[PDB]
RNA sequence: UGACUGCUCCCUAGCAUGCUACUACCG
RNA sequence: GCGGUAGUAGCAUGCUAGGGAGCAG
């Protein structure tokens, strides 16, 4: 009930009671806030309410303080005192403050109801706190919206990929795959029992998940929402190039496992932070694996943003580093757990965000920045208190699932303050050596984004294939369909005998389902999987709108695939900036 | 009274709490869910649930008060320096506590001396002292409950002393209260065991809240809460050379018993001109309004004072229950038939058998009273009245009915034993009859196991009433003591007072124009308590001048007694009160230069304002 | 108490009245001036007297609403102390023989008397002389509670280690006799 | 509590707040030791602030002295007399005190960063006990700046007379030979532990 | 390490009531 | 000419709250 107010640091007691998280504000501030917006409801040791037996009256310009209790006009006693008066509401510490000039743009963000893109605009346009502030209300809000869902009523089911379940009344179909992910509780007698952490195919239901449980009856199917813990640290700290390698320890020999990484320690070991602007399969996944050798006496953090992409988190860790130099967290949800759980003392941990074990170090690396937002960076930093990082990411990936934007576009300036901090002033890094991939995507986004600091490694053939196709696009529920798909697929497995192993992105995930359902591709999310793509790969159209091609969605997307990158043009994309080789259907 | 006499077959490691397994959170609990008491067999409490989230302030302070866990989480003990059963050692070392010597006001000393007194063959003498105790102190003296044993009654008779003593506690009323009415005193004690460690009471009393206070007094009336009694140490002036312990409660077991009977306690404490004076005070007249109202119209009127020895370490536990029975009666309105078991459950697995904790370690109670739960001084009432009640009913009932002259007196004997051996139900007439029989011809004045009684002379005599040969039999056969004569008096005149109440002797002085009675305590005790002292509190008179003004205020009725020393007692004290205030003024004018005024100052050195606390006409 | 509302007319008033009196006019200048002046001052005084009540009720709201969060803040950390305690003390129980006696219960209750007995790990003997340690536990292992323990410390009443070498008859009054010996459970 | 401030020649039980040694100094002469420079707060018995809870006041300037308690400006129940006034400060001995004519001792040589060769001058035209007060402060100014540096510290060991040595959180270093004496503690868990006696050059 | 009640004395702060006094308004 | 009202000062009375101390069971 006493702390710091979030403009002026100085003490109080008020709590503002219109805004969802219930900020501490400063008098002159609660006034300036109340005033000027729609916030009449204020908060203190006691609420600021009318106690008069049988009133009802919340405004806080309204009531009168008499006796011990607040009063309003129709019952304020003859030795009445406003409340609000003088342009400062009536608390604790009421002459020990200095106010604020920043009320207008915490005005906005108070105000903000997340609808379009000036939102996110002065949501990464503030000072900190109010950056803190707007991460965690936007967090707050997007989980009330998905927990205003209804409760999955299952009472039997028929089979392994099979399943009959059922919304509620008024409530429509939740999102689609693991991006929500589906965790329930059923119960039996008297309290919740255990169900399993799932997601859901189409509507047929095939499981997606990692388990399988005797399911029937009394089973609840829920999107859980958690409740928000509030940030401590800022979004990064910071950093000064030191002169000192204080505890960093470049060994007697060269742990060469890669060349350059010499001077990745080089420039690495002074900032307070760096990052890993790596290109798909360009050293994005085990120079942190050198690193863990050639500063071996260094307590080295890995970390993620997904329990998906832990595939090069926790392989080449344990592949060729020393089995007890690494260590394992994971909850318990289904993931790699090949190093030990329960280990307080180790150099080398590897887990997500989710949860870890409260300690303090001097080396981090964090990957997966492109769908990163300022709160999972200061929980980073919250958790982890280290000397230097290295935020493990490239702009030219796709954004968080920010569903609550639907007009704008979320730009690369606009992922987080880290995302654009090494966009205004230049990255802390920058590679140029692919690792196994011909020039298709060097030409492709070194003419987009990476601006031609990687050429190419590898000879191009020119056996990917674009064609001339455009599709047709039609809207039934949350997700659509393309009859230019379902025949589609057929006419460009016509004869082309290259393509039947390859690999299906998903703008829909319905649509992916269908085609699995009718002809049978591995269906390929889109977010969540840098990694996982295969040597060949299939760029389908499966759309025309904004919903994903503006630029920043298939620029790892021409990677997935390494020689035999079919990549048609679907829709208003960068048809006429290269060279591609084509073949027209009969 | 049935399972008393059958619990003494079976074997002692099981009774108490019985406890069980609980999870919250998943993770394993051990609490205590019922009792199994010698007298009341088995309890079980009625709102348990096994699997809950996370725990609420009320569930952590009965958890934390409970001695399951502690006993649990503790090691075997087997301790031979006592008879008693022992449960477990909390810690790895046994602790022995010392008690200190007293502080020696030399100046005092001094100025009596140069004054006359202390004097060899002079009749005032000191016999007040501190005296010390060595480590093994506490554990010897806890041993002393090895005097309770178990005590069968005659059931018949008790089922009518108690509707007689009922009907002495009639002009009262009582009740529950909500927890904003509760008057507590002193918020700066100790709280109990676990407790002691985080603060006092006042950190309890404003961490809880008004509706959290009522949700945990409504807990108790459908469950059982064993909690856990501290024993100390005193450290106080006494002529005996025995150490005194008394009993820390725990603050869950106060905190609602005091909902459960403030307002009768309150207002038993208000009442003037009852048998129970507890509440009286003795300035201002009220000395000679007690004992002209104890003398009533009683026709051959002599005086009559006893003893009880081991009087709390030795009552039956019967006793006890009858007594929270009776203290029990007033809530027929407020309280159904299963709270009210409850409620005695409660009581009596808190302060009447529970795991005490003495030194490091715990141990079992036998029985007896806890001296320090929140209503002891009204207990020990009801219990004196229920004694003399049964005397009066042995004296009366053992008598040869042949010889009695009088036929109302027959009658009533006759009438007696039918009630007792031949009537199941209350006979409400004779119960009036027999009350009314008791209030004329034995008067009685009660104060917490003190007492003094006018009886029938002739009727004691003739054996209608009940005599010091009935008292000894009594508590011989039903309080396992022998109760000797040496320690009881008897008083022919009545213009003497009694010869001791309450420490305090009585004589019959005249004032204005007219005679009253005023007490006057032993001289000794007084020159004791201006000789020996802890530190800082005296050895410097100066910085304490209003203790002295109190014991020269509780030593001037010493002015009228025959003896002459008694009288310089408290003239020497009304010198040295001149004295130190003298000191005072100069010894601060001399070294700073404060210049003090001696404005009505000088009424502390003369004995009118001495006076006026023994006049009736209460100015306070 | 001087920049009150009401103090500039007062003041005003004041002084144009003064200087009228001071021009020495006729004597109805001088019955306004008195009555004007008396509304004035009458006017003035209980602006002066309400806005005096209304700081120390004020005042007094202050006090009582920081004591009420002092109060709430000891509550918190009483309370994190309270469920500190209880969870260290949760890990001595022995979890398997506890459970092994608890299931052996037909219904999941036992006296708290005999968990002690019967899961503790070490037990304490506190002995008053040597004729009852004779009797009790002589030699380096005992049985009691139809258990074997073995000896593994004993120390006096000062808390100092003592040898059972010199245990014995004659060395007895040389020792601080209220020992206490600790001892652990055979097997 | 009662010491003895001697330039006045007058027992105290005054002393400055914010100030080298909690320097002793009567009425009149606390009150010179307050007006000649800035040490708005003294100690006396008991510490002068307002006794209402939540209230805050370092100033002694503006406090009073109410029900056997003292009280304040901003908050303010003025029932009293001010605790500053009539050219002394409220305390005892306020009747037995002198005063000194040499106004600025405490004011020109206890107001530095006691590092100036100014303040050994000034204490060598002392009396006895004033040049005490001065050579006493000297050793209090050694430790107090003493006790701004770095604590030195072994992590790893290597083989005796040629180790490894990291240090503090941005302090500096003093001087570098067997003049400061390494002579530290060691920790297991909680509590200090035998080390011994080093030095590093 | 300091239990539960009862009574009494001293000091300060607030509230209510009454007595007297000094100005002012009103009739 | 008398009364009413509004502040201000001194004095007395009883409660509530805080602190220090004494006795008794
Ligand atoms: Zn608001
Ligand atoms: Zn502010
Ligand atoms: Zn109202
Ligand atoms: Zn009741
Ligand atoms: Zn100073
Ligand atoms: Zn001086
Ligand atoms: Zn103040």
């Amino acid at each position: 009930a006493v702390g710091a107010c979030v403009l002026c640091n100085s003490q109080t007691s008020l709590r503002c009671g219109a805004c969802i998280r219930r900020p501490f504000l400063c008098c002159k501030c609660c006034y300036d806030h109340v005033i000027s917006t729609s916030h009449k409801l204020v908060l203190s040791v006691n609420p600021y309410v009318c106690n008069a037996p049988g009133c009802d009256v919340t405004d806080v310009t309204q009531l009168y303080l008499g006796g011990m209790s607040y009063y309003c006009k129709s019952h304020k006693p003859p030795i009445s005192f406003p409340l609000c008066a003088n342009g400062q509401v009536f608390g604790l510490y009421k002459n020990t403050c200095v106010g604020s000039d920043n009320v207008t743009d915490f005005n906005a963000i108070a105000t903000c109801d997340w609808t379009n893109a000036g939102d996110y605009i002065l949501a990464n346009t503030c000072t900190e706190r109010l950056k803190l502030f707007a991460a965690e209300t936007l967090k707050a809000t997007e989980e009330t919206f998905k927990l205003s869902y209804g409760i999955a009523t299952v009472r039997e089911v028929l089979s392994d990929r099979e399943l009959h379940l059922s919304w509620e009344v008024g409530k429509p179909r939740p999102p689609l795959n693991r991006n929500y992910v589906f965790t329930g509780y059923r119960v039996t007698k008297n309290s919740k029992v255990q169900i399993g952490e799932y997601t859901f195919e189409k509507g047929a239901v095939v499981y997606r998940g990692t388990t399988t449980y005797k399911l029937n009856v009394g089973d609840y199917f829920v999107l859980t929402s958690h409740t928000v813990m509030p940030l401590s640290a800022p979004t990064l700290v910071p950093q000064e190039h030191y002169v000192r390698i204080t505890g960093l320890y470049p060994t007697l020999n060269i742990s060469d496992e890669f060349s350059s990484n010499v001077a990745n320690y080089q420039k690495v070991g002074m900032q307070k932070y760096s990052t890993l602007q790596g290109p798909p399969g360009t050293g994005k996944s085990h120079f942190a694996i050198g690193l863990a050798l050639y500063y071996p006496s260094a307590r080295i953090v890995y970390t993620a943003c997904s329990h998906a992409a832990v595939d090069a988190l926790c392989e080449k860790a344990l592949k060729y580093l020393p089995i007890d130099k690494c260590s394992r967290i994971i909850p318990a949800v289904e993931c790699f757990d090949k190093f030990k759980v329960n280990s307080t003392l180790e150099q080398y941990v590897f887990c997500t965000v989710n949860a870890l074990p409260e300690t303090t170090a001097d080396i981090v690396v964090f990957d997966e920045i492109s769908m990163a937002t300022n709160y999972d960076l200061s929980v980073v930093n919250a958790r982890l208190r280290a000397k230097h990082y290295v935020y493990i990411g490239d702009p030219a990936q796709l954004p968080a699932p920010r569903t609550l934007l639907t007009k704008g576009t979320l730009e690369p300036e606009y992922f987080n303050s880290v995302c654009r901090l090494m966009k205004t002033i230049g990255p802390d890094m920058f590679l140029g050596t692919c690792r196994r991939c011909p020039a298709e995507i060097v030409d492709t986004v070194s003419a987009l984004v990476y601006d031609n600091k990687l050429k190419a490694h590898k000879d191009k053939s020119a056996q990917c294939f674009k064609m001339f196709y455009k599709g047709v696009i039609t809207h039934d529920v949350s997700s659509a369909i393309n009859r230019p798909q379902i025949g589609v697929v057929r006419e460009f497995l016509t004869r082309n005998p290259a393509w039947r192993k390859a690999v299906f992105i998903s703008p829909y995930n319905s649509q992916n389902a269908v085609a699995s359902k009718i002809l049978g591709l591995p269906t390929q999310t889109v977010d969540s999987s840098q990694g996982s793509e295969y040597d060949y790969v299939i760029f389908t159209q499966t759309t025309e709108t904004a919903h994903s091609c503006n630029v920043n969605r298939f620029n790892v997307a021409i990677t997935r695939a390494k020689v035999g990158i079919l990549c048609i043009m679907s829709d208003r994309d960068l048809y006429d900036k290269l060279q591609f080789t084509s073949l027209e259907i009969p | 009274n049935f399972n008393v006499l059958f619990s003494t077959v079976f074997p002692p490691t099981s009774f108490g709490p019985l406890v069980r397994k609980i999870f919250v959170d998943g993770v394993p609990f051990v609490v205590s869910t019922g009792y199994h008491f010698r007298e009341l067999g088995v309890v079980h409490n009625q709102d348990v649930n096994l699997h809950s989230s996370r725990l609420s302030f009320k569930e952590l302070l009965v958890y934390a008060a409970d001695p399951a866990m502690h006993a649990a989480s503790g090691n075997l003990l087997l301790d031979k320096r006592t008879t008693c059963f022992s449960v477990a050692a909390l810690t790895n070392n046994v602790a022995f506590q010392t008690v200190k010597p007293g502080n020696f006001n030399k100046d005092f000393y001094d100025f009596a001396v140069s004054k006359g007194f202390f004097k060899e063959g002079s009749s005032v003498e000191l016999k007040h002292f501190f005296f010390a105790q060595d480590g093994n102190a506490a554990i010897s003296d806890y041993d002393y409950y090895r005097y309770n044993l178990p005590t069968m009654c005659d059931i018949r008779q008790l089922l009518f002393v108690v509707e007689v003593v009922d009907k002495y506690f009639d002009c009262y009323d009582g009740g529950c209260i909500n927890a904003n009415q509760v008057i507590v005193n002193n918020l700066d004690k100790s709280a109990g065991f676990p407790f002691n460690k985080w603060g006092k009471a006042r950190l309890y009393y404003d961490s809880m809240s008004y509706e959290d206070q009522d949700a945990l007094f409504a807990y108790t009336k459908r469950n059982v809460i064993p909690t856990i009694t501290q024993m100390n140490l005193k450290y106080a002036i006494s002529a005996k050379n025995r150490a005194r312990t008394v009993a820390g409660v725990s603050i869950c077991s106060t905190m609602t018993n005091r909902q459960f009977h403030q307002k009768l306690l309150k207002s038993i404490a208000a009442t003037r001109g009852a048998t129970v004076v507890i509440g009286t005070s003795k300035f201002y007249g009220g000395w000679h309004n007690m004992l002209k109202t104890v003398y009533s119209d009683v026709e051959n009127p002599h005086l009559m004072g006893w003893d009880y020895p081991k009087c709390d370490r030795a009552m039956p536990n019967m006793l006890r229950i009858m007594a929270s029975l009776v203290l029990a009666r007033k809530h027929t309105t407020c309280c159904s038939l299963s709270h009210r078991f409850y409620r005695l459950a409660n009581e009596c697995a808190q302060v009447l058998s529970e795991m005490v904790m003495c030194g490091g370690s715990l141990y079992v109670k036998p029985g007896g009273t806890s001296s320090g739960d929140a209503t002891t001084a009204y207990a020990n009432s009801v219990f004196n009245i229920c004694q003399a009640v049964t005397a009066n009913v042995n004296a009366l009932l053992s008598t040869d009915g042949n010889k009695i002259a009088d036929k109302y007196v027959r009658n009533l004997q006759h009438r007696l034993y039918e009630c007792l051996y031949r009537n199941r139900d209350v006979d409400t007439d004779f119960v009036n009859e027999f009350y009314a029989y008791l209030r004329k011809h034995f008067s009685m004045m009660i104060l917490s196991d003190d007492a003094v009684v006018c009886f029938n002379s002739t009727y004691a005599s003739q054996g209608l009433v009940a005599s010091i040969k009935n008292f000894k039999s009594v508590l011989y056969y039903q309080n396992n003591v022998f109760m000797s004569e040496a320690k009881c008096w008897t008083e022919t005149d009545l213009t003497k007072g009694p010869h001791e109440f309450c420490s305090q002797h009585t004589m019959l002085v005249k004032q204005g124009d007219d005679y009253v009675y005023l007490p006057y305590p032993d001289p000794s005790r007084i020159l004791g308590a201006g000789c020996f002292v802890d530190d800082i509190v005296k050895t410097d008179g100066t910085l304490m001048i209003e203790r002295f003004v109190s014991l020269a205020i509780d030593a001037y009725p010493l002015t009228k007694h025959p003896n002459q020393e008694y009288a310089d007692v408290f003239h020497l004290y009304l010198q040295y009160i001149r004295k130190l205030h003298d000191e005072l003024t100069g010894h601060m004018l001399d070294m700073y230069s404060v210049m003090l005024t001696n404005d009505n100052t000088s009424r502390y050195w003369e004995p009118e304002f001495y006076e006026a606390m023994y006049t009736p006409h209460t100015v306070l | 108490f001087s920049s009150l509302p009401s103090y500039a007319a007062f003041a005003t008033a004041q002084e144009a009245y003064e200087q009228a009196v001071a021009n020495g006019d006729s004597e109805v200048v001088l019955k306004k001036l008195k009555k004007s002046l008396n509304v004035a001052k009458s006017e003035f005084d209980r602006d002066a007297a309400m806005q005096r009540k209304l700081e120390k009720m004020a005042d007094q709201a202050m006090t009582q609403m920081y004591k009420q969060a002092r109060s709430e803040d000891k509550r918190a950390k009483v309370t994190s102390a309270m469920q500190t305690m209880l969870f260290t003390m949760l890990r001595k129980l022995d979890n398997d023989a506890l459970n092994n006696i608890i299931n052996n219960a037909r219904d999941g209750c036992v006296p708290l008397n005999i968990i002690p007995l019967t899961t503790a790990a070490k037990l304490m003997v506190v002995i008053p002389d040597y004729n009852t340690y004779k009797n009790t536990c002589d030699g380096t292992t005992f049985t009691y509670a139809s258990a074997l323990w073995e000896i593994q410390q004993v120390v006096d009443a000062d808390s100092k280690i003592v040898q059972l070498s010199e245990i014995s008859m004659d060395n007895s009054p040389n020792l601080a006799w209220p020992l206490i010996v600790t001892a652990l459970r055979a097997n």
